[PDB]
């Protein structure tokens, strides 16, 4: 009603998933992803309490496919053109000089977009999983190795991860 | 260019002398250089049409901040209850906090 | 009266920045099986949150944060749920009210 | 307006567990290091060493 | 360099002695600049460049 | 030369972000609980140690994790 | 458009 409660909006990156397996690995999922970030042309201002506005991606599909198969969820492919022009009625036609007598504005742009995703049925010792623990090894290394030899947080970055 | 001539403002007095007139004469308006070109103090016959020129300088801060910092602490509470009961603890405070329908 | 007044502008830019940030957390909890243990490690700032009107005063969590619902097997096969949350005030998108 | 509302630093544990009579259990622990850094430069006399 | 004549306000008496003017002349807004660069009590035809 | 008469604005960046968990059947001389409990009395003394001899407050930390 | 725009190779692209 009225015209208080404050709420939180999330942004970002999400996911969600809902998978479903069978005796031969087929799954059947329900995928939510969505990518938004926060627009300045399109947020207000109120008095004091700033609301922004939004630049999002979402899909939310569903969808079953055999184990280990990538499928196009999303996809699109959008130019767009406009153009104006303004001129005297009959200097506004002479060839090259006549731009002296007529203004011209274009605009021309194309957004491209593609979302995809990968299914596997996996256990602990797949390589799906590997791979993702040897890159945790490598960050662990990368922030050990920016750090003089004797600084204290260089002895809490060798603690983690055991 | 244009002219500047003598003229009598309407509602004078006949016996003044006249003042500083024009013809036709155009002030154009300044999009983006309003401000940057003086027009009040311009001499409308232009004499002298050009400048070029360049009006810059650097500004600079000097920094060597360094600070430390360490803290301790150790809680030891101790309680005793009975098997099936409960025994609450607090050593602290309270502070009065607005909450209302 | 024929003529022109014109005349162009110009700024001059040189500016250059880079940025590194990294962080590790490494929380651990115990827990029963068929127990539930939460860990927070953080603090908590107020909210304003009341029903309608346009007062009561809320607090929210922020940090670390760590929920724990095991259960276990015969052969200790763990079936779970995990929630694990980092958080930290942004100075970007705070408002004034 | 001038009533202060203050905030809070807390560690809080909640725990459901069993053990044998004596033993000590941990229910929480916790390491975080955390680092950032920010450098701005003129273009090319930045690097020079030293 | 900007030129330095003399001028009659449009209005003013045609026996008043003239007063300072300026052919065309051009000061430049200062961005980060502004209020350390004065430019008030600047000559014009730049006598001092550095 | 152009660059005397263009201006260019350019930003770039990455974030990389890695979130795992490994459960254990424990006791309580399990040793993933020892090494907490061994990291606690390494705490402990490093506390004691940033202290003067004849402080109050240390021998308040002494009586401590009994 | 113009031969070499990117927008043109982008109408290409649709109605497929």
């Amino acid at each position: 009603a009225a015209g208080q409660n404050v709420t939180y909006k999330d942004y970002g990156i999400k996911l969600e998933f809902e998978p479903r397996v069978d005796d031969d690995n087929n799954v059947s999922m329900r995928v939510l992803a969505d990518v938004s970030d926060i627009d300045p042309a399109t947020s207000v201002s109120l008095n004091g309490f700033t609301v922004p506005g939004f630049i999002t991606r979402r899909s939310n599909a569903e969808i079953n496919v055999g184990d280990g198969q990538t499928m196009v969820i999303s996809g699109l492919v959008n130019p767009k053109t406009a153009k104006n022009v303004s001129k005297l009625p009959w200097l506004g036609d002479i060839p090259i000089l006549g731009n002296l007598f007529k203004s011209t504005n274009f605009q021309s742009g194309n957004t491209d977009l593609v979302i995809l995703v990968t299914p596997r049925v996996v256990s602990a010792a797949s390589l799906e999983n590997i791979r993702q623990v040897s890159q945790a090894v490598e960050m662990k290394d990368e922030y050990r190795n920016t750090l003089p030899k004797g600084s204290t947080t260089r002895d809490a970055v060798d603690r983690t991860l055991g | 260019g244009p002219r500047n001539v003598a003229t009598i403002p309407l509602g004078q007095d006949l016996t003044q002398p006249p003042v500083a007139g024009t013809g036709v004469r155009v002030t154009p308006p300044l999009g983006s250089l309003n401000g940057a070109i003086d027009l009040a103090n311009l001499a409308r016959p232009i004499a002298g049409t050009t400048n070029f020129g360049i009006i810059t300088g650097v500004l600079s801060t000097i920094n060597f901040a360094l600070s430390n910092g360490d803290a301790y602490l150790i809680a030891n509470p101790q309680l005793s209850a009975r098997s099936g009961g409960r025994t609450d603890f607090l050593a602290g405070g309270q502070v009065p906090i607005l909450q209302a329908l | 009266n024929f003529g022109i007044i014109t005349g162009v502008l110009s700024t001059i830019n040189f500016a250059l920045s880079n940025g590194d940030a990294y962080l590790i957390a490494n929380p651990q909890l115990s827990a029963r099986s068929g127990g539930r243990t939460d860990f927070l490690a953080g603090g908590q700032v107020p909210i304003l949150q009341a029903l309608a009107a346009g007062q009561n005063v809320t607090y929210k969590d922020y940090g670390i944060k760590l929920e724990f619902e095991p259960r276990v097997d015969d052969d200790n096969n763990v079936s779970m749920r995990v929630l694990a949350d980092v958080s930290d005030i942004d100075p970007a998108t705070s408002v004034s009210l």
